[PDB]
């Protein structure tokens, strides 16, 4: 069964399956251990005593390697696979993760599962364009104003709904392993209750790229000591899983996202819509203005009525309002010698053939008015009679009436 | 084979409620990898909040104790002793706690024929004279007034005017209309009476008995019951009699009877003669069909044997 159409065939809103846009994707990271191989340390608390078990990170050996591939691979709780940064890349230095999707996605959540303790300061950004410019999404810090120049736990108002909020909720050093930072886009937003009709939030959830930047590391305090060799080897960022959950942005006009000719992901547009995100109407389907599909009403594009005489059409708002917000389409360059808004009549100097219908190619016949005999170029649309000069008779005005003689003067033919 | 992690399930479906969410699924396509059970990860915004593990036989689960009007993201992982497989993601918003028309006026009966009657009604809800812009449907019922507790015959109509099909002539019918849109429904409208037009009878008169008059043998009394399919008001009856049954209809002696009478006397007849009788009913429209021939021999005279 087709999701974009009903049992009778009438169009209905269709959305692509909820997926993890991050899963199985290449993630560009600023830092990764094992190049050259270096020792790292895992701290395991025994009450007050801080026991430490040190291991080796080696990119060259898959058994000891922690590549950025481990961020989006199958997250198995039994066999955890996590990417690991270089040891002690403390503030102002920051480890950056960059996920690129060549398609607009309405992101609902962004979540990071950690192998090491969660950072003190972490930031999430999004990209509206394909990675060119960045827009802040969500901030996490114990010092919100001093780190990201944003107030701590800011109240989301109807005015600034697209505001990137800073919180201290998932900043805690403990748990030292298995810690999770999950960001829900629509959480706290006032218009969320009616997202389907909220363009402000429809835009907020939209993103092509996701950037996660870990600014500050959580430390016990041994970092600034003389014997800091073992201590600094214990601090790093390690992420077992990265999730970017949401839906392919098709504006409710496509049931699935399909790979295009340029190998990029695009919507399999339905409801006579076109473009990557089904943002526009299919050519010649400009009868009414484009609109995003809602659960109540599917806003399919309507084809211009041209009586099978035009391949191209335009739109006029004034005319659309005149029809009572029903139709505003105007046909362009009517073929088969026709004219009008909908090519509903014959061209100036062509008569309507009453036998054949208006949809047919042979609907209009040429007047064939004589340049000398006839006075005018346009003939009668019903009978086919051309306005002949004084003393001239006939459908084409080529005959002289009984009693009239053909003369040499062009003004008076008979 | 428990060496590999279970594959992604074949399908995932979510149905939302007030404080519940019904998760329904199908097992993974590849039956080669052994599946021990399923993991359901649910939560507001992200599916990380809570996790529920069910057996491999299970194909449905109802997530209880949920907040109303909240967007939930659900995940389904197939798992065994080596780990958890690729999840199927699906999201649903819980329905709110809130759980939920005037009958037509001016119902008039317009009789056209013996089998068809036009029913017209107006609405106070609509601003214009007639407006069909909303998804509303009318239901019309009909029954005979003569029999007690007659079964109602319902028919759904799109427009304000409807023609009733398959009706009996000379019978009073009552009509009721009701407007229906969505879940809410209105009661029946004021009953409008409509009597069907008269028609030519289709059944001959029943229980035809011929018995000779007591004392007078030349005079005979013919008794008959009214026909079942009268199709109108009885205006009269015509009795046909002839000594030969094989004779043409117009050769039989015509005897006219009035509508009120159901018994007639035929005088001046030959004694010891076998007579045949045929009766037909009549109304304002036409002439009904004739009854079967009834043989009756007149009594013998005092003379001879
Ligand atoms: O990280 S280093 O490779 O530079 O080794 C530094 C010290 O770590 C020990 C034990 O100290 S502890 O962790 O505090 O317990 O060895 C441990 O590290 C290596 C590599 O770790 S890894 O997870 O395997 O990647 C392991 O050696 S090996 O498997 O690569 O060959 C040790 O495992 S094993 O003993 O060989 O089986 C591992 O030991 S443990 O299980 O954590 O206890 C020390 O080595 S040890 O004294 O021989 O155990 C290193 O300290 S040392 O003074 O340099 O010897
Ligand atoms: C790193 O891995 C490579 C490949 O297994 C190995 O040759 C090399 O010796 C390793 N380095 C260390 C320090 O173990
Ligand atoms: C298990 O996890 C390790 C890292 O701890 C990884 O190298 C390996 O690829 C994973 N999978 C298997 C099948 O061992
Ligand atoms: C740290 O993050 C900033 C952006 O916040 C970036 O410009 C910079 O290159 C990153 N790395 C370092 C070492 O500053
Ligand atoms: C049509 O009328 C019948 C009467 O029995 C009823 O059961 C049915 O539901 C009606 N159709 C609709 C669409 O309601
Ligand atoms: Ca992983």
């Amino acid at each position: 069964p087709d999701p974009c159409s009903d049992e009778n065939g009438h169009p209905r809103r269709c959305i692509p399956d909820f997926v993890n846009a991050a899963f199985g994707k290449d993630v560009r990271v600023s830092s990764t251990c094992g190049r050259p191989p270096a020792r790292y340390c895992v701290v395991s608390e025994r009450g007050e005593e801080r026991l430490r078990s040190c291991h080796l990170c080696n990119a060259s050996d898959p058994k000891k390697a922690h590549p950025p591939a481990f961020l989006t691979d199958l997250n198995n709780p039994h066999n955890l696979t996590c990417w690991q940064s270089e040891n002690y890349l403390q503030f102002p230095h920051n480890v950056t993760l960059t996920l690129s999707l060549g398609k607009k996605f309405e992101v609902t959540y962004v979540s990071l599962q950690f192998c090491s303790p969660r950072p003190e300061s972490m930031a999430i950004y999004k990209s509206m364009d394909y990675g060119r410019t960045w827009v802040p999404f969500q901030f996490y810090s114990t010092q919100c104003r001093k780190m990201y120049n944003r107030p701590h736990r800011a109240p989301i108002t109807k005015q600034n709904e697209q505001e990137a909020v800073c919180t201290d909720s998932h900043t805690d050093m403990r748990p030292l392993s298995g810690g999770l930072i999950a960001f829900s886009t629509l959480d706290g937003r006032p218009s969320a209750h009616d997202f389907d009709n909220s363009p402000v939030l429809q835009d907020w959830v939209t993103a092509t790229d996701i950037r996660v930047a870990f600014s500050r590391l959580h430390t016990f305090g041994d970092e600034n000591e003389d014997d800091s060799e073992l201590a600094r080897d214990s601090y790093f960022y390690a992420v077992s899983d990265l999730q970017v959950g949401g839906r392919c942005k098709c504006n409710g006009h496509a049931a699935r996202c399909v790979r295009d000719r340029d190998d990029s992901l695009v919507c399999d547009c339905r409801h006579n819509t076109a473009g990557p995100e089904c943002d526009r109407c299919k050519p010649f389907h400009y009868d009414r203005p484009w609109q995003r599909a809602t659960a109540r009403e599917a806003n399919e594009c309507v084809a211009c009525n041209c009586n099978l005489h035009a391949r191209r059409c335009r739109f006029n708002m004034e005319l659309y309002k005149l029809s009572g917000r029903k139709s505003g389409g105007v046909c362009l360059n009517c073929r088969h010698n026709t004219a009008g808004r909908h090519c509903h009549y014959c061209k100036e100097g062509y008569y309507r053939d009453m036998g054949k219908p208006i949809t047919h190619r042979k609907a209009c016949k040429a007047c064939d008015c004589h340049p000398v005999g006839a006075a005018g170029k346009t003939c009668n649309q019903t009978t086919g009679q051309c306005p002949c000069k004084d003393g001239v008779t006939g459908i084409t005005c080529n005959r002289c009436a009984k009693g009239y003689q053909q003369s040499r003067s062009p003004i008076a033919p008979c | 084979g428990e060496t590999r992690v279970p594959e992604v399930p074949s399908s995932l479906h979510v149905r939302p409620l007030v404080t519940s969410i019904v998760v329904s699924w199908t097992p993974p396509e590849n039956q080669n990898i052994v599946v021990r059970g399923y993991a359901i990860g649910y939560g507001i915004g992200s599916p990380h909040a809570q996790t529920i593990k069910v057996d491999y036989k299970q194909r449905y689960y109802t997530i209880e104790n949920l907040d109303p009007s909240s967007h939930y993201v659900i995940t389904l992982k197939a798992f065994n002793n080596v780990g958890e497989g690729i999840p199927l993601y699906e999201s649903a918003v819980t329905r709110p706690h809130t759980v939920p028309m005037m009958p037509p006026v001016g119902v008039q009966a317009s009789i056209l024929s013996h089998d068809t009657i036009r029913i017209t009604w107006a609405d106070n809800s609509l601003p214009k004279h007639q407006k069909i812009t909303d998804s509303r449907y009318y239901t019309v019922r009909w029954k005979t007034n003569i029999p007690a507790n007659t079964k109602y015959k319902n028919a759904n109509a799109t427009t304000l005017s409807y023609l009733v099909t398959g009706l009996k002539p000379n019978t009073l019918y009552e009509f009721s209309v009701m407007v229906t849109k969505g879940r809410r429904s209105s009661t029946w409208s004021m009953t409008a009476h409509g009597a069907t037009f008269e028609l030519v009878p289709t059944s001959p008169p029943k229980d035809v008995t011929v018995v000779s008059k007591e004392g007078k043998p030349r005079t005979i009394i013919v008794n008959w019951q009214p026909p079942s399919e009268a199709n109108g008001k009885i205006t009269g009856y015509i009795i046909y009699y002839s000594t030969d049954v094989n004779a043409e209809i117009h050769d039989w002696v015509i005897e006219p009877v009035v509508g009120n009478r159901l018994t007639h006397q035929i005088q001046e007849l030959t004694l010891d003669t076998p007579y045949y009788f045929k009766i037909q009913a009549r109304n304002s429209k036409g002439m009904g069909p004739m009854s079967e021939a009834v043989q009756f021999r007149t009594p013998k005279a005092l003379g001879s044997a």
